[PDB]
RNA sequence: GAGGACCGAACCCACCAGGGUUGAAAACCUGGGGGAUGACCUGUGGUUAGGGGUGAAAGGCCAAUCAAACUCCGUGAU
RNA sequence: UCGAGAGGGAAACAGCCCAGAGCAUCGACUAAGGCCCCUAAGCGUACGCUAAGUGGGAAAGGAGCCGACAAUGUA
RNA sequence: UUUGGCACCUCGUCGGCUCGUCGCAUCCUGGGGCUGGAGUCGGUCCCAAGGGUUGGGCUGUUCGCCCAUUAAAGCGGUACGCGAGCUGGGUUUAGAACGUCGUGAGACAGUUCGGUCCCUAUCCGCUGCGCGCGCAGGAACAUUGAGAAGGGCUGUCCCUAGUACGAGAGGACCGGGACGGACGAACCUCUGGUGUGCCAGUUGUUCUGCCAAGGGCAUGGCUGGUUGGCUACGUUCGGGAGGGAUAACCGCUGAAACAUCUAAGCGGGAAGCCUGCUUCGAGAUGAGUGUUCCCACCGGGUAAGGCUCCCAGUAGACGACUGGGUUGAUAGGCCGGAUAUGGAAGCCCAGUGAUGGGUGGAGUUGACCGGUACUAACGAGGGCUU
């Protein structure tokens, strides 16, 4: 009976987003709004998962900032980021890169996919 | 979520390294504290010669958590370790330098000095 | 537990009436 | 006090994003179109109320007593009937159609429906009782109620004491749910929250009982 | 096919798989079997899926059927005798008929057969 | 290449926990646990008998019974 | 007096009040206690007091009243 | 509610957990009198039991001290509530030791280490669910509400205002907003959890003749993920406002006899009482009300309408409830999607080989979604009186 649910799940949908995968380094232009002035913060990191369906898609980005592993999960269609920049490609063999939580440094690096 | 008997890394240079959470302030029976919540902790490990000595009872603000926290815009943030900054009684940090990133939740809670000193606010 | 008293004839038969088969 | 109402059918939940970019988890309610089939009054029936009939049913599955009750108001037979206990029931008329857009953005409603069933729920799951601890040698009572009364005085279990019984599947009314959006084309209602009952249930949406 | 609620047939999940696999073996071998009503209901979707795979006929699908029916002779008949028969029919390859209760344990029995 | 040596199956035992408690069992089951070349375990044949035996000693064991076994008799004790 | 004592009354209440049961009685008069309804018999007659439901629990003490006050549910 | 006296019933003590329930002699919250009450905060007393009353260290501990908070960390009854509900730490068995007493066997409200906690609910009671009958014609649907249950908690900051108060320090009443703590309900869009279903990797062995590809077993062999369902750590929501009568208390008019809040009257006045909110509710035997349908036959057949049977879930221990039953999308299957994993098998290419690349976001795939009939879908004839 969700026949008409997708009709409502086709207006809030985004189209600017590219087609990335888990293991692909990206650069999200989050839109921070500190009261009056709103800058555009840049979050660069790996894409360790991408889960959900339709309007509920969420992807996770991971980076190591001053020796701390930060993670930010965004809805793929959230009107919060200006644009998503697919920087490189990954040569992973999984769909949930959860094994990168404990790996640090040289071991915890995703390899480019040289075509 | 950080509760009683939880241990936090100190993210500033007051001389403390590890603090044990004694209590969560802001309510009777309060259970969990996140980013921006003030707690009372005891210094369990400290740098020799530092200002705060092991065994001191201090108030600290939590600046990082491992449990992902939701934001209004629908996005979430999480870190790899739980960290706090020791405060003075007047709400100002005891240390002068802050290590690692901190969450943006501090801005609404008026920990502006913490933020000004933080290398990066995510 | 244990039965405290011998069940009266009325009470016993009230129950066994419920143990009946249904007409197919 | 005046109360507007309409029957609906919960379709699922999704999320939207208000202009301030705040995720707002909404539930899609397919409310309408429903028609008044009978108007009660002080004299005829004692109180003031209004039936509304929502649903889709072929005329072949409606028995004659109801098939003749619908023909008095001159409306095609529906499947569900209810009354909204209002105070201005004299302003309605038989056959009047109550569309989905009786509500507009921002208004607060009181959604009602049959909550989901849960079977023969145990003591903890149905009253949030505690247990007796998994460890430290507890003998086959890890989830028991505990005690149920005192000794010879009163020598009786108080009425209304909390036991384990059939949970759920009873009428429930969530209050002051916000009507986010009213898409008048399909006849939907985006309501911020979680209305009672499973997907496909028959919800009722009437104006805020409180705050008026 | 969708899994079963509640207790698995034969007392275990492992027994169930091999139980339903071998029942399908017998159903394709003889074309009709008499068995408990509950077992017949579970077996219908499994056997119907296997016929669907045999309709396609390629080597890949023949591996896939072999994952369930280890018998090569039965699979040969399935791909070369049964699947051609149902080339035109879109689903509903099996017929379930209820019979009287069994003596001894009063278990409701049923016949499941391949639709001609 | 010694050891009342070490780890550890069989074998002997019974420290902890849960189950069992009108039990599958009048003392056991499951998972851990101790010894496991010795003052060790075990088979067969002998032998010590009741105010007596035996006891690395708990009044323990002596046929599911032990601060004095069991059976018959005094005896229909009081 | 009960024990060894039935019957009537005190709501129920061996020991209190009336009264000592051989048996039957679809007659009468009484005892303690009662006579608005439960429940037999007076909304009895006449005078006076009480305003607190006192009657239907209690003290020093204060100006019929206060003092007055525990736990399952009037109690 | 303590320590006791009597000896009238009957030859596991304590502590903790779980679950309550009641009293007010009130810890907080609400109202008020007085104050040796300038203000903030207090002291005492009066009214008030609706709700609330944290987490730890020591000790078996109740108790008690302490730590960190909190609006507050209340006192009691209920067989010092609660072991056919759990524990078994102290205490009241048998072993052993210390101190003391005894010549000795042994003894000690001295101490120390160890030390079996059984039961299938008959009756009442309580929590849920049905069957029968009733409610004077028989049915379908929707409801009034006599009564009953649930809920009733509270903080911080901002404005009013650095204002009234004061030497100043400090610092309001009243009124209006913002965000929380604890608790409860609904729900699964998000976030997490489980996954005997799905996807992939891999170890030992065994089997399908062998290579290749796969099956069985090893806790789902293990490991990495994981849609649906169930969920909280997750999302949303709730406590209310208002109306009536009141407690303490504050008054208007006013005697008995100027004064008197009272003796006649009339007002204000609590988180408390009744309503208002949520839910059950005519077995409310006082069995109600409304709209519609059937129609005035001969113990029996029937009308309206049900029940049984089958496919199922929006349901569920079983009954029961809800939908569908060929006039049919109820379930399965079949087509597609969405999800989940993550690059099938065969073939070709590269490599001495392990392996890698292409064919190709491939193959497999459940619950979520749209299509598609292929398979299975006993019960009226209205009593009388006014």
């Amino acid at each position: 009976m969700s026949h008409v649910l997708d009709a409502v799940n086709a207006a809030s949908l985004r189209s600017d987003v590219p087609a990335f995968r888990p293991g692909d380094t990206v650069n999200v232009h989050v839109r921070v709004i500190e009261g009056n002035r709103s800058r555009i913060q840049q979050f660069k990191g790996v894409v360790i998962r991408r889960q959900g369906s339709g309007v509920s898609e969420t992807f996770t980005v991971r980076k190591v900032s001053f020796s701390v592993g930060v993670e930010r999960t965004f809805p793929v269609h959230s009107p919060i980021f200006e644009k998503i920049e697919l920087v490189t490609r990954g040569d992973v063999r999984r769909a949930k890169l959860y094994y990168l939580r404990e790996l640090r440094g040289k071991a915890a690096k995703i390899k480019e996919k040289r075509e | 979520m950080i509760q009683q008997e939880s241990r936090l890394r100190v993210a500033d240079n007051t001389g403390a390294k590890e603090i044990l959470c004694i209590r969560v302030l802001g309510g009777s029976g309060r259970r969990y504290a996140g980013i921006g919540d003030v707690i009372v902790a005891t210094v369990k490990d400290a740098i020799p010669g530092g200002n705060v000595k092991k065994g001191d009872v201090v108030k600290a603000v939590i600046v990082r958590t491992v449990k992902e926290r939701r934001r209004q815009d629908g996005s979430y943030i999480r870190f790899d370790e739980n960290a706090a900054v020791i405060l003075k009684n007047d709400g100002d940090p005891r240390g002068t330098r802050i290590f690692g990133p901190v969450g943006r939740e501090l801005r609404e809670k008026k920990f502006m000095k913490i933020i000004s000193l933080a290398p990066e606010v995510l | 537990a244990v039965p405290k008293r011998k069940m009266s004839r009325s009470n016993t038969r009230h129950r066994r009436s419920q143990w009946k088969a249904a007409v197919p | 006090k005046n109360i507007k109402g309409v029957l609906g059918e919960k379709l699922g939940m999704t999320q939207v994003w208000d202009e301030n970019n705040r995720v707002v988890p909404v539930t899609v309610v397919k409310a309408g179109p429903c028609v008044v089939t009978q108007v009660r009054s002080n004299d005829t029936d004692g109180y003031e109320s209004v039936q509304i009939a929502f649903g889709e049913i072929d005329p072949r599955k409606v028995n004659k007593p109801l098939k003749g009750h619908f023909a008095k108001a001159d409306v095609t037979p529906r499947r569900h009937l209810v009354e909204i206990r209002t105070a201005d029931a004299s302003e309605y008329t038989l056959g009047q159609e109550i569309t989905a857009a009786v509500f507009e953005a921002g208004v607060k409603v009181d959604v009602t429906g049959k909550s989901k069933g849960k079977g023969f729920a145990g003591v903890m799951k149905r009253h949030n009782f505690r247990g007796l601890g998994a460890g430290h040698g507890t003998q086959r009572k890890h989830r028991s109620p505990g005690s149920i009364g005192g000794c010879a005085t009163p020598g009786r279990v108080f009425k209304g004491l909390r036991m384990a019984g059939r949970m759920g599947n009873e009428r429930v009314t969530t209050q002051n749910l916000t009507v986010h959006a009213v898409d008048a084309e399909k006849g939907l209602l985006l309501i911020k929250g979680a209305v009672p009952g499973p997907n496909g249930g028959l919800v009722l949406v009437r104006t805020a009982a409180k705050g008026a | 096919p969708k899994p079963a609620k509640g207790a698995r047939l034969g007392g275990s999940a492992a027994h169930e798989k091999l139980l339903l696999a071998n029942l399908a073996k017998s159903l394709f071998e003889h074309g009709r079997i008499t068995t408990t009503e509950a077992k017949a209901r579970r077996l219908r979707p499994v056997a119907e899926r296997l016929i669907t795979k045999a309709k396609k006929g390629d080597i890949h699908n023949r591996r896939l059927v072999l994952q369930t029916i280890t018998d090569k002779g039965i699979v040969h008949t399935l791909f070369t005798e049964i699947a051609p028969r149902y080339a035109e029919r879109p689903g509903g390859y099996t017929r379930i008929t209820k019979i009287g209760n069994r003596r001894g344990d009063n278990a409701p029995m049923a016949v499941i057969e391949l639709v001609e």
